[PDB]
């Protein structure tokens, strides 16, 4: 039970790197 | 009159309108780093102990075995491999291959040349970019504490069991046993990376005050005041003369860097020759230049051994060691 | 230049008295460090600690004698 | 003699730096 | 395995062969201060 | 200007060669008593009735080695006033209990706390926000906690670090072997904030340096180094970057900044002996099997080897006479 | 008064002796005649 | 006294400010997790 | 042993904040705040216009 | 395969065949008098 | 705003907003309360830590 | 016997929808269409004048 | 293509709608917990 | 512990009832 909830985390983090990888805001240039 | 199949594939290669630059030296990095984090995800969730002394008593480092992250850690090669190559495919089967230590000469060998064709890969994009080809050479630091704690410390010691086990309880394992066999804390390299560690720490502190400090009123009141910074603007964010007076007042007169090129200069060179220094001793400790010996240097007129604090440490090291020796 | 022909003998003066300090034992005294022939005395051949809070001072005065 | 600040402080940390820089000179010549 | 180890080396040399045969696909003249 | 206390004050505040304020009523005196009384103790003043130990200059140790040493077990967690009821006015006795230790722990407490003071009074004396105070505030608490509150929590003043390299040695390899210290996720974060800060600040003037604009005069109004480039370089090679310089530098503020305040919350816990020593789970596990063995319970071993080997003389106030059977060996276990 | 006592009234006037007043009056000093 | 409120103010959270906490949170239980188990 | 309480403190304790910061982005979202690519504050109330028009 | 020598020059054939096509129209024969080579026949 | 019983009378508690004694008014009293107070936390301090050892206190688990 | 499942189910099964409702309910806020007492919108993604208005 | 999307809509959740799913998921935590428990 | 979940969940929905009913969307008639 307990590794479960490890790789739960573990795998939650990655996810979350993924997504403020390649969905975060792109930034823009003032003009 | 067509293009060949090679230019379109060096243009997308050295393409900067790809989300993360790929590069000669990516074609590298990639696969290299992808192995490497497979194996290691995999190798860390489920994987056998690992006999790692060569005595038939393995060590459990894998989350289904019954530890947690903690303690979780992709254990180093046996004792019985050495320094030798053992790719998956010289074993006689895939669980002799994890009995003794496999994946951990596979994760770090992937990883090392993933780390180096980072430096490269840095260099390209700022070539690309049109910029001037340091960071690489700052990145160069961090990546030769790495190869002294997982390559060239085993090469001195002569086994890749003796290498930084790739875990959080098994790095401060390999710290203690390091400290039992080697006094790193008495090692003046050693002193000069915790000196680089801790004034980059310093510094880095310093130099963010000193410009959240001196921040120019752009906002309202109580909105944040990183929306007073425009993404692209050309006039500068915070008040320079103010933060050099305030840093001028602090100490002496005048103390600041005026000249913001050298006091970011020194910013970035400070803790990368440190961790140079510091690289560059762990990794002369593992050909038996250990630190420095102040054991029984006072002594009484009659001969008699007075301790000084380097005999209390010695002590420490010596109740490591004889922990370490197993029947030695 | 006044000021340095007065830096050029209270300068050696106050190395001097430094280095009289430590040669003639005055260091040893004053600061209660021990000399290297009294860490140990014969009728004392362990480490000297203080036992006692509030009767330190008595107790060293009582070992460290002789 | 007496500068508001510069005088005291700086006799302050030279006076004693001396002093013990003689002390230490001192220590090197004593045999244990 | 031996098959195993056929698309290991395979793959690695792949790879190397891109890095190599890139580098030398005119890297020099890759960037933006070219001149036409 | 009007009274008294404002000619003081212009006094305090005039732009001299170094800055007094008021601040410096406090911090010149105290910083230069703790400075001046450390290496007072460091030349001259032994340990040898408190610790058993040689640590001056005089006694030949060299810079590495020499401290001044905390007081005896015996003086439990007494202020160990030069007129107090232990040494009585005699500076003698005063400097062989570990009186000094006490003289450079209470006068750089006060130094620090002038040192903070300083930072605001300098802030509001040149018009800019306080924030080099509160980053400061970061080495306040480590040294709070680390001198003052864990010697406050143990035994005495004895268990607290002693003001030298080498004793400063021994109390990392203290707190390994009796707190099990590296595995307290409190000191985990103060090792990513310190880390983190020493990247931050490699990778910061590293870039700075590397996307300068061809042309530092102090009065340039324009920056000197391209943000549009340095954030275009890190999203292609990190996958972020940062965008807003001002960010940028809180970021560089608060990553050591809270490292020191993360790390200083478990000192505490480890001054009530409040530690992270073991996971209950696999002790039990390898109490019943006997095969069982992690990272973490080969650490455990180290740390008993790292107890039973130093506390005869690390702890001399205490016996602690203990034969070759009962010390601890990777050899016969 | 115990010995403990009068030591410490001793070091309270000691201190406001050699330490407050004459900084105090330095500082008047100082900052009347500057 | 049942009025329109002056001091009401919006409040933001923009997308880095989400992943920052995001990431946060998880790496704090990544790190705790361990030890609040055993 | 699997310790009850400890399985909710992680729970808890990663959930609940995790819940905090996705409702306080969603409702910034609506706003038009959840950006830092936009200008400082025209008005009270009122957010800046975007760098992108 | 068998004596591991032919995966070596098999796919650095391959490769090198396409790099061989991409050098073929490039008109590198005259010589330069510069720090780097600036000429890249880029055909699209 | 609103005028409720209790408002009107708590109504002249609140009416001295930005009264202030003209000068330094009451600051020389206050130092002195403030000294006194510093000599105070000491004692209380020593006495415990047990740096002043008083005639018949003795700091100790007591009886009764 | 503590069901240890049973508690995550009653807790998880009570906190993911009240969560969900709570969050779409203040992002409704932001938007202004929080209330039933309300115009039909006038446009597509315009919501119509409150009654008060 | 990476146009801005026209079928993108705003969602809508009214305090009363609010109310009955709070009241909808208390009471049927409040019915369920004793056959989850046993 | 069951009788403490009990509890919170019977007490939670009382709650929702008390804001339910004094912290309503106010009906505005339309003109
Ligand atoms: C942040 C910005 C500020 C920066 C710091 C600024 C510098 C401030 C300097 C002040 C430091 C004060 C240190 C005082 C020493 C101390 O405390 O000295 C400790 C003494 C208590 O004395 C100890 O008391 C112990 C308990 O004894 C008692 O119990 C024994 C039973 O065996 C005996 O019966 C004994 O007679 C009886 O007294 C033992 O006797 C110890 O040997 C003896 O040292 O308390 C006392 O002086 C007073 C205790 C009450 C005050 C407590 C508040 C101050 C301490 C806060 C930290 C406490 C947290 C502890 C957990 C960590
Ligand atoms: C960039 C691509 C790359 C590189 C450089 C490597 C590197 C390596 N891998 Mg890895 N691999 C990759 C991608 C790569 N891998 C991918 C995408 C996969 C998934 C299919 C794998 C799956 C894999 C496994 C399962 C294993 C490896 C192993 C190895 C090692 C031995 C392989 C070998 O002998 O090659 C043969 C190459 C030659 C004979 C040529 C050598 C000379 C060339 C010209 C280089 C010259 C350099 C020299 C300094 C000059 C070597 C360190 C083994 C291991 O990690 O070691 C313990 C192993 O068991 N790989
Ligand atoms: C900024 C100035 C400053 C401060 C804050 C301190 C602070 C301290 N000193 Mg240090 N000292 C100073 C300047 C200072 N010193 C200077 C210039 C010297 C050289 C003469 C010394 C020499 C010295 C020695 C030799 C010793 C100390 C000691 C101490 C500690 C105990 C003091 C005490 O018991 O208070 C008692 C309480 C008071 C004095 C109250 C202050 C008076 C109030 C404000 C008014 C009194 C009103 C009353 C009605 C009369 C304390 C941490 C001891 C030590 O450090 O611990 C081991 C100790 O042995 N000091
Ligand atoms: C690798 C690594 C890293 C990066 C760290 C980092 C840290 N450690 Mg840990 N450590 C490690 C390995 C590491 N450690 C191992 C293997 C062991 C065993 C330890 C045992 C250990 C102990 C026992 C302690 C630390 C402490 C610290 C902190 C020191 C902060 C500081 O600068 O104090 C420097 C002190 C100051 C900045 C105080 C102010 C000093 C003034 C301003 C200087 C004035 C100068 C004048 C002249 C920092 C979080 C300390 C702690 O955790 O923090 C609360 C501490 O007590 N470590
Ligand atoms: C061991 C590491 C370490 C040291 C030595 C150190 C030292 C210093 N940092 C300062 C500042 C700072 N440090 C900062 C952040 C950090 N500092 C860090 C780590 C360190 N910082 C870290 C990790 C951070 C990140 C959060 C900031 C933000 C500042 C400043 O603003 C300030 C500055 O201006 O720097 C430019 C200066 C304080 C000057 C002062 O108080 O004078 C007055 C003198 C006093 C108070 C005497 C102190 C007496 C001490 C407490 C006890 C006695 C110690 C002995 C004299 C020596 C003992 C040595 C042995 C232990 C080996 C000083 C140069
Ligand atoms: C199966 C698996 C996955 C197994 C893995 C098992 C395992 C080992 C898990 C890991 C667990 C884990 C993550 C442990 C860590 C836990 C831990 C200690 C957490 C710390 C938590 C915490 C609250 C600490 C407090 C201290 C603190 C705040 C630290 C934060 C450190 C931190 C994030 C620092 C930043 C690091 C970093 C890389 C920054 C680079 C930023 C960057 C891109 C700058 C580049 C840049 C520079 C410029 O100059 C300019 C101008 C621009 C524009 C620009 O861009
Ligand atoms: C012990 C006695 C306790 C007395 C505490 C009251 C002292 C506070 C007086 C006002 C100080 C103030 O903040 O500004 C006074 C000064 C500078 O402030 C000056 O004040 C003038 C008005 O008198 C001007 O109008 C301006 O405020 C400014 O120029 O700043 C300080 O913070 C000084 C701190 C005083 C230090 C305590 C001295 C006793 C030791
Ligand atoms: C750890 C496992 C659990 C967590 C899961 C984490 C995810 C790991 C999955 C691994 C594969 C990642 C896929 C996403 C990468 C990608 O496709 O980028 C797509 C982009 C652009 O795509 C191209 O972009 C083109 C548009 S343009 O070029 O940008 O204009 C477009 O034409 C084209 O369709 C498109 O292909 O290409 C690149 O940037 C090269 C990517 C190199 C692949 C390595 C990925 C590194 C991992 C990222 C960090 C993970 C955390
Ligand atoms: C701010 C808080 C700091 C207060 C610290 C005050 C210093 C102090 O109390 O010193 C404590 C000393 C005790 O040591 C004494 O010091 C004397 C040295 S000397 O003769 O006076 O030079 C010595 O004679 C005597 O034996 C010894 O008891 O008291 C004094 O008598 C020395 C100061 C001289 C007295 C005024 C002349
Ligand atoms: C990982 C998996 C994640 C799964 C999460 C699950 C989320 C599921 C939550 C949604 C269900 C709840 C939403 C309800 C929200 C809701 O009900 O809003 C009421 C809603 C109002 O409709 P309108 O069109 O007026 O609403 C306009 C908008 O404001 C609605 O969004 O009407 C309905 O949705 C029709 C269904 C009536 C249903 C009535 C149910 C009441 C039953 C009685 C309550 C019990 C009391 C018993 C006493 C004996
Ligand atoms: C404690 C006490 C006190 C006080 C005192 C004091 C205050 C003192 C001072 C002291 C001092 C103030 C001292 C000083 C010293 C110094 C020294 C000792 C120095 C040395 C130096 C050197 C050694 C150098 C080196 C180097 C370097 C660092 C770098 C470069 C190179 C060179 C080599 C140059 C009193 C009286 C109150 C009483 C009580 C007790
Ligand atoms: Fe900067």
């Amino acid at each position: 039970m307990e590794a479960l909830v490890y790789t739960f985390l573990l795998i939650g983090t990655l996810i979350v790197i993924f997504f403020a990888i390649f969905f975060r805001d792109p930034p823009r240039i003032v003009k | 009159e067509s293009a060949s199949f090679w230019e379109q594939f060096c243009a997308w290669i050295t393409s900067t309108e790809n989300r993360l630059y790929i590069g000669w030296f990516g074609c590298l990095m990639f696969p290299t780093l992808l192995t490497a984090t497979s194996a290691y995800i995999i190798a860390f969730i489920a994987a056998p102990p690992v006999d790692i002394d060569g005595i038939r008593e393995p060590v459990a480092g894998s989350l289904l075995y019954g530890n947690n992250i903690i303690s979780g850690a992709v254990v180093p090669s046996s004792n019985a491999i050495g320094v030798h190559f053992y790719p998956i495919w010289e074993a006689a089967s895939i669980d002799e291959w994890l009995y003794n230590g496999g994946p951990y000469q596979l994760v770090v060998f992937h990883f090392f040349i993933g780390v180096c064709a980072y430096i490269g890969r840095e260099w390209e994009l700022s070539y690309r970019l049109g910029m001037r080809p340091w960071i690489c050479v700052a990145f160069s630091a961090p990546v030769a504490a790495a190869a002294a704690v997982f390559v060239i410390y085993p090469i001195g010691q002569g086994s890749f069991s003796d290498g930084m086990p790739l875990g959080i309880s098994g790095t401060f394992n390999f710290m203690l046993v390091f400290q039992a066999e080697h006094n790193i804390l008495m090692h003046p390299f050693h002193m000069l990376g915790v000196a680089g560690v801790f004034g980059g720490s310093l510094f880095s502190a310093m130099h963010g005050s000193l410009v959240t400090s001196s921040l120019i009123r752009e906002t309202s009141e109580n909105e944040s005041l990183n929306y007073g910074y425009k993404f692209g603007q050309e006039e500068e964010t915070y008040n320079i003369v103010a933060a050099h007076g305030y840093f001028g007042r602090l100490i002496f007169q005048y103390a600041s860097f005026n000249n913001s090129r050298a006091l970011h200069f020194f910013l970035g060179a400070w803790p990368v020759v440190g961790i140079w220094f510091t690289a560059m001793g762990v990794a002369t400790m593992a050909f038996n230049l250990n630190g420095f010996n102040f054991n029984q240097s006072v002594v009484d007129s009659q001969g008699r051994v007075i301790n000084t604090w380097a005999d209390i440490l010695n002590r420490s090291n010596l109740g490591m060691e004889v922990m370490h020796e197993r029947n030695a | 230049i006044r000021y340095w022909i007065i830096h050029s003998i209270t300068i050696p003066s106050l190395f001097v008295a430094g280095f009289l300090f430590v040669s003639t034992g005055l260091a040893y005294d004053a600061f209660g460090t021990p000399r290297p022939n009294e860490y140990f005395t014969q009728d004392r051949q362990q480490i000297p600690l203080v036992n006692d809070r509030f009767s330190a001072k008595q107790e060293l005065e009582d070992l460290t004698k002789g | 003699p007496i500068f508001t600040f510069r005088w005291l402080t700086i006799h302050a940390l030279a006076v004693p730096t001396v002093f013990f820089l003689g002390a230490i000179t001192s220590m090197q010549f004593i045999q244990r | 395995m031996f098959t195993l180890k056929i698309l290991v080396y395979t793959v690695v040399i792949f790879f190397i062969s891109l890095f190599t045969f890139g580098f030398l696909s005119s890297d020099p003249s890759r960037n933006p201060n070219r001149k036409d | 200007d009007r009274g008294v206390f404002d000619l003081i004050d212009d006094w305090l505040k005039r732009d001299r060669f170094v800055f007094v304020g008021w601040s410096g009523l406090l911090l010149f005196p105290c910083a230069f008593l703790a400075v001046g009384g450390w290496l007072t103790g460091i030349t001259f003043v032994t340990s040898w009735y408190t610790h058993g130990l040689a640590s001056s200059f005089l006694e030949g140790c060299n810079f590495l080695t020499a401290a001044v040493s905390t007081p005896a077990n015996s003086m439990g967690h007494s202020l160990l006033l030069l007129w107090g009821p232990e040494a009585q006015g005699d500076i003698t006795r005063w400097f062989q209990i570990g009186g000094l230790w006490t003289f450079v722990a209470l006068h750089g407490s006060f130094g620090v706390i002038g040192f903070c003071l300083r930072q605001f009074e300098i802030a509001r004396l040149v018009g800019i926000r306080p924030y080099n105070a509160i980053a400061f505030s970061g080495p306040i608490a480590v040294f709070v906690t680390v001198f003052l509150v864990y010697p406050l929590g143990q035994a005495s003043w004895f268990f607290a670090p002693s003001f030298g390299v080498a004793a400063i040695f021994r109390f990392l390899l203290f707190l390994q072997g009796f707190h099990n210290w590296t595995l307290n996720p409190f000191h985990m974060m103060g090792v990513a904030g310190i880390l983190g800060g020493a990247l931050l600040c490699a990778i910061h003037g590293a870039t700075v340096e590397n996307t300068l604009f061809e042309d530092f005069t102090p009065t340039q109004s324009e920056e000197t180094y391209s943000m549009v480039t340095a954030n275009r370089f890190w999203s292609q090679i990190f996958g972020v970057a940062f965008s807003n310089k001002r960010w940028l530098h809180f970021f560089m503020l608060f990553v050591p900044v809270a490292g020191m305040w993360t790390s200083s919350l478990g000192i505490v816990g480890l001054a009530l002996n409040l530690r992270s020593y073991d996971f209950v789970s696999q002790e039990l596990r390898a109490a019943e099997d006997p095969e069982f063995e992690t990272f973490y319970t080969k650490n455990n071993l180290l740390n008993e080897g790292i107890r039973s080997w130093m506390a005869a003389q690390d702890q001399p106030h205490e016996n602690f006479i203990f034969p070759e059977e009962v010390l601890p060996r990777g050899n016969a276990l | 008064m115990t010995p403990s006592l009068s030591a410490f009234l001793s070091s309270v006037i000691l201190a406001v002796v050699i330490i407050v007043i004459p900084i105090g009056a330095a500082l008047v000093f100082v900052s009347t005649s500057d | 006294m049942s009025a329109p409120n002056p001091n009401k103010q919006p409040v933001e959270l923009n997308r880095t400010s989400l992943y920052w906490g995001l990431l946060l949170i998880f790496v704090l239980a990544v790190l705790f997790s361990s030890y609040f188990f055993n | 042993e699997v310790s009850f309480g400890a399985f909710l403190a992680v729970i808890l304790g990663l959930f609940i904040p995790v819940v905090f910061l996705v409702t306080l982005y969603i409702q910034s979202e609506a706003q038009g705040t959840a950006t830092n690519f936009r200008l400082p504050d025209k008005a009270p109330g009122v957010p800046g216009d975007r760098y992108d028009a | 395969d068998d004596s591991l020598g032919f995966v070596l020059i098999g796919v650095t054939a391959v490769i090198g065949l396409a790099w061989a096509q991409w050098q073929s129209y490039q008109d590198d024969g005259d010589d330069f008098f510069d720090t780097y080579d600036s000429r890249r026949a880029a055909a699209a | 705003a609103l005028r409720t019983r209790l408002g009107e009378i708590l109504r002249p508690l609140n009416a001295e907003y930005g009264k202030v004694a003209p000068g330094w008014g009451t600051t020389s009293v206050m130092g002195v309360f403030m000294a006194l107070f510093l000599v105070f936390l000491v004692i209380i301090l020593q006495i415990y830590n047990s740096s002043i050892i008083l005639e018949n206190v003795d700091v100790d688990w007591v009886t009764v």
